[PDB]
């Protein structure tokens, strides 16, 4: 999410894990 | 031209909640032909070839071209929502019918020949015929029921006068607590009759066009055999005295007739049809009778105990109606003859081997079978699949049965993929499924 | 005209599938 | 030539009618009609219908009694405008606008905290179908046209099931690799059991062209947190590279009528047809024929033929108003034929192109036929069964096999350009299930009924 | 005193004129109304049209009816239609529009298009035997 030129699937998945459970 | 015979089979007919099943009750293979091509070929039989059927888009999807009668069939796809009466089945397929109706159930399993009936309307030219039977006393094996069910029933009164033709009253204790009353004055006329209790009714029933004319406008009427009916009966005395529209349409008012000769002449009627007085059979208001038989196979599939005794007790009219369809089924890979009941039939695409004694019952397609199984008194039905140490004693299946092995069971009652274990029992068939 | 009929459907002459009717008449 | 529909999109001029642009990027088609068409497969325990309404809406139409045929297929599809958000810092999916039609081709940002006008990427049509085997036939023999592939591998369930193993072997017989495997249900899938499904799709995905596609969890049974489809519908945007001037052809995929009773003389309407374009530009007041028009058996038995023509007067996709149609997505035509023969899709299977464009309309023919499963039983000789060519299915006569041919007769009148595909299924059980596949060699003409008073 | 007058036609054009022919000839028939009989041009499902008319004297009204659709056939035949008459003029009542004005309700119910967005399809057992 730091960049915009593609992105890493995993930090991807952590954030948006962390964001649909806690906030 | 004589007829215009109509199949009623709007999803229940006359109730289908009374039993439960997976399968559309017309649908229902029994006897390995489906229940409602039994009156079909009777109809072929005395002479129709013409048949306004009614029933749901489902049915006519389900039944999936599997006959070619050479009658002609007018399918009309009645609308699904929920349920419809009877009568107002009748009212949306108006415009199709001409002349007399012959309206016919859709789950009667009958040997009688409808000489009678058609005889006494022609002779006596009355605007109702009905074929009734004496109640049968049913007693047989419980139906899985834990032998231990009763239940109650209104006891219905049904008055025929003296030589049973003429029917004046019928009536039911439903509504009624402890004793019935009468008007009182037909008594100066018929001062002797007798009443039935129990009988059995068929839905057979032979009109005129009189009686839907009237049907139509009026809006009240719902069912047929529930509420018709008893108003008939009860307005064949009910101010006779005081009429022989526009107030309720009374049902005197559409009867109209008299005898002109035009393309279709007539005799001189003083002495053609017991000719004694001036005038005798020229004039009728309303009259209504019924032919009672007294013995016989007149019955209806209603239930499950009837599904039971119907499709135990119909093995041997199958004979007498085609001949040339034996009981055995070449189509069917059957391994051995001499330890197979006779008086027992067998569909094709059938396995069997050694003690594959399938006793007086019925079986469909698809079935395998092992050793030691018996299918004694039974109805095992499709896709079933069963293997060494099995047995039944009388039950319904139906599609995708699994028994394994060891699984000696006695009235085995189940549903659809029920998976079962060995070594099981079902003394109550239940439901499972 | 035998024991093969089995309508089961709509036979319909308008079908341009299986066209049979007056399909195109003229003078 | 000239479309506006709406005052969003500007209007194009029936001037030049060139058919030199021969590009997929172009102003008035990428806000227009979605000229490239992406399809989803997954079978069973996803749901794609809800997926697909959530970029798009509502989809797919019936008719209930579809009366006369009731055999065409229940192919669905819908349309949809990906707009990327235009911000100078978006933190993705901020750069994300997409939604349906209606908004224009280059809409005024509103999001708060800033400001510009952003343009949209490409117009796209998503095409689906609600049963498993009919949609994998459908589009082997060219009749669904796609250029891309969506997955949805759903994750409320075990692992990868043998639709899966069929998909697979679908696509590979396409040889497309341009499929995005998404993953399903990550809101009811735990840290865990997401690990464990997405370890088994990359154990699945090796051996094919598919592997090493972009894997993505979407939460769909809920239709929210949609971030990550958000962002990388505009991140994952391969090139559908696509030639348009030839000659017009195009299958019809089905017919009705927008006539209503108690309806006067002067407002009488014809009939419509939808289908596919396959190639080639239609033009408004074109010339057009369906070649293998009405079929009449005469005394002889040889059919009436008679590519029967009309000119097209009307042309329209989903509610604008399109006029000099381009290949690409499903279009309708309003042609000037009695609506008697266009009511309740009464001939599907047919042709539509221009004068000259006949092609052979051959009913005894030669195929090349492939096995698919292992083990399988040799093509029998002298056998009924059913055969599925573009948009129709019939009941052919196979006559002869040598070995691995064969040659095969056909019952009803059929209109094909020879080297095409072809599907063959035997009736077995209670239905038809799909046996085989294979590309017609050679074919005889049948007799040629074309003729005119 | 007024009487009410119901007839029954079809026709149909399959040449290259298509539509715009039969459009073209059922326009012919009103333009050969009379001044004070007048016929409503009115569909119910295609092929088929129905002719009403309100009239006093019978006779005039059916001879007006029928070198209507006679001039509507020959029309038609120049085009290489087709002409079919299926429910002569005829008296009508009441019961008669009722019953019609319920079947038009009924055919037009039918025929309008129905949602099908459901994505289960019954599909395993497609046998017609």
């Amino acid at each position: 999410a730091g960049s915009e030129r593609d992105y890493t699937y995993e930090e991807l998945l952590n954030r948006v894990f962390n964001i649909m459970r806690e906030k | 031209m004589e007829f215009q015979a109509v199949v009623m089979a709007v999803g229940g007919g006359s109730r289908m909640t009374d039993l439960t099943s997976s399968i559309p009750k017309p649908l229902l293979p029994v006897g390995n032909k489906p229940l409602i091509w039994y009156p079909l070929n009777l109809l072929e039989r005395v002479g129709f070839e013409e048949v306004i059927v009614v029933t749901t888009r489902d049915v006519q999807k389900a039944l999936c071209a599997e006959f070619k009668m050479k009658m002609k069939p007018d399918i009309v796809c009645i609308p699904d929502d929920a349920d419809m009466g009877t009568a107002d089945s009748l009212r949306y397929i108006y415009p199709k019918l001409k002349t007399d109706v012959l309206v016919l159930s859709c789950d009667l399993i009958t040997d009688v020949a409808l000489h009678e009936v058609v005889d006494l309307f022609r002779a006596y030219d009355a605007s109702l015929a009905m074929l009734m039977r004496k109640g049968q006393d049913s007693i047989e094996p419980v139906p899985g029921q834990k032998g231990k069910k009763k239940a109650v029933e209104q006891r219905d009164f049904i008055g025929v006068d003296s030589t049973g033709k003429r029917l004046l009253f019928m009536a039911n204790e439903a509504d009624l607590d402890e004793e019935l009353v009468i008007k009182g004055s037909i008594l100066q006329k018929h001062p002797r009759i007798r009443f039935h209790t129990g009988l059995v009714d068929a839905h057979l029933y032979c009109l005129k066009k009189y009686i839907v004319d009237f049907l139509m406008e009026n809006g009240s009427i719902t069912s047929i055999r529930s509420e018709l009916i008893p108003y008939l009966v009860r307005k064949q005395f009910s101010s006779a005295s005081s009429q022989q529209e526009l107030k309720s349409l009374d049902i005197y008012s559409f009867i109209k007739e008299a005898n002109t000769l035009n393309l279709a002449p007539y005799d001189a009627c003083w002495n053609a049809c017991r000719g004694d007085r001036w005038e005798d059979l020229s004039r009728s208001q309303v009259r209504c009778y019924v032919h009672i038989m007294k013995e016989g196979l007149c019955s209806r599939v209603s239930t499950l105990g009837l599904y039971m005794e119907a499709n135990r007790q119909v093995p041997k009219l199958l004979s007498a109606l085609c001949p040339e369809e034996p009981p055995v089924h070449s189509s069917a890979q059957i391994v051995s003859k001499h330890l197979v009941g006779v008086d027992s039939l067998i569909g094709p695409e059938t396995q069997i081997g050694e003690k594959s004694s399938i006793k007086r019952s019925v079986i469909g397609s698809s079935c395998l079978i092992k050793d030691r199984v018996t299918i004694t008194n039974c109805l095992l039905m499709n896709s079933v699949t069963v293997e060494e140490g099995s047995n039944i004693q009388g039950s319904v299946i139906c599609n995708n049965a699994v028994i394994e092995k060891g699984a000696d069971i006695k009235d085995c009652l189940i549903g659809s993929g029920q998976r079962i274990e060995a070594k099981a029992k079902r003394v109550n068939e239940v439901i499972v499924g | 005209g035998l024991h093969l009929w089995n309508s089961f459907c709509s036979v319909d002459p308008y079908n341009p599938q299986n066209f049979t009717a007056t399909i195109q008449t003229a003078a | 030539g000239v479309t506006l529909g709406q005052p969003h999109l500007s209007r194009q001029d029936l001037t030049t009618l060139d058919v030199t642009k021969l590009t997929p990027l172009s102003h008035e088609v990428i806000s227009r009609q979605a000229t490239i068409n992406i399809g989803t497969i997954g079978h069973v325990a996803h749901g794609k219908s809800t997926v697909v309404k959530a970029i798009s809406g509502v989809h797919t139409v019936r008719f209930k009694n579809e009366l006369e045929r009731n055999i065409t297929i229940k192919l669905g599809y819908a349309n949809a405008k990906i707009y990327k958000l235009d911000d100078p810092s978006c933190p993705r999916p901020e750069c994300y606008r997409s939604c349906g039609s209606s908004t224009p081709d280059e809409f005024p940002t509103d999001i708060p905290g800033t400001k510009g006008n952003f343009k949209l990427v490409r117009h796209v049509s998503f095409v689906d179908c609600p049963g498993h085997d009919i949609l994998m036939a459908t589009m082997l023999n060219g009749a669904a046209v796609m250029d891309a592939a969506l997955l949805l591998i759903a994750g409320n369930e075990s692992c990868p099931q043998p639709q899966t193993s069929e998909h697979l072997a679908a696509i590979e017989i396409m040889k497309l690799k341009h499929i995005l495997i998404l993953q399903n249900k990550i809101d009811l899938v735990k840290e865990s059991q997401a690990k464990e499904q997405y370890e088994q799709i990359l154990a699945f995905v090796q051996g094919t062209v598919a592997e090493g596609a972009p894997i993505i969890p979407i939460s769909a049974q809920l239709k929210y947190n949609i971030e990550v489809v958000c962002e990388y519908i505009v991140k994952k945007i391969p090139v559908p590279p696509r030639d348009f001037t030839s000659e017009p052809r195009l299958i019809v995929i089905r017919s009705f009528d927008v006539n209503k009773p108690g309806c006067e003389v002067d407002d009488l309407k014809g009939g419509v047809a939808g289908g596919s374009i396959l190639k080639g530009v239609l033009k408004v007041g074109q010339e057009i024929e369906v070649r293998p028009g009405i079929v009449s058996k005469d005394s002889e038995g040889k059919l009436m033929c008679k590519p029967i023509f009309s000119k097209i007067v009307s042309l329209f996709a989903e509610h604008n108003d399109l006029q000099y149609a381009a290949p690409g997505g499903l279009i309708g035509v309003g042609t000037k034929i009695d609506p008697t023969l266009c009511r309740a899709d009464r001939m599907v299977g047919q042709v539509l192109g221009a004068v000259g464009a006949l092609p052979e309309i051959f009913t005894e023919l030669e195929i090349s036929y492939f096995l698919l499963r292992a083990k399988v039983q040799k093509l029998s000789k002298n056998e009924v069964l059913m055969v599925n060519i573009g948009s129709l299915s019939t009941g052919g006569r196979v006559s002869a096999v040598k070995a691995d041919l064969g040659k095969i007769v056909l019952t009803n009148p059929v209109c094909t350009e020879v080297g095409e595909k072809i599907a063959l299924s035997r009736r077995v059980e209670k239905h038809w299930r799909l046996i085989g596949w294979g590309q017609i060699r050679r074919g005889v003409t049948i007799k040629p009924t074309v003729d005119d008073d | 005193q007024a009487v009410k007058i119901r007839a029954d036609i079809e026709v149909a054009c399959y040449g290259y004129e298509g539509i715009d022919a039969v459009k073209e000839a059922l326009r012919a028939g009103l333009n050969c109304s009379t001044e004070n009989m007048p016929i409503k041009i009115n569909l119910i499902a295609p092929p088929r049209y129905v002719m009403t008319t309100t009239t006093l004297e019978r006779t005039e009204g059916l001879s007006v009816l029928s070198q209507a659709m006679a001039v509507i056939k020959e029309k038609i035949e120049e085009k290489r239609g087709v002409f079919n008459v299926q429910m002569e003029p005829k008296v009508v009542t009441d019961t008669d529009e009722t019953e019609l004005a319920r079947q038009m309700e009924r055919l037009e119910r039918e025929n309008a298009e129905v949602d099908g967005d459901d994505d289960a399809e019954e599909m395993e057992a497609k046998a017609e035997d």
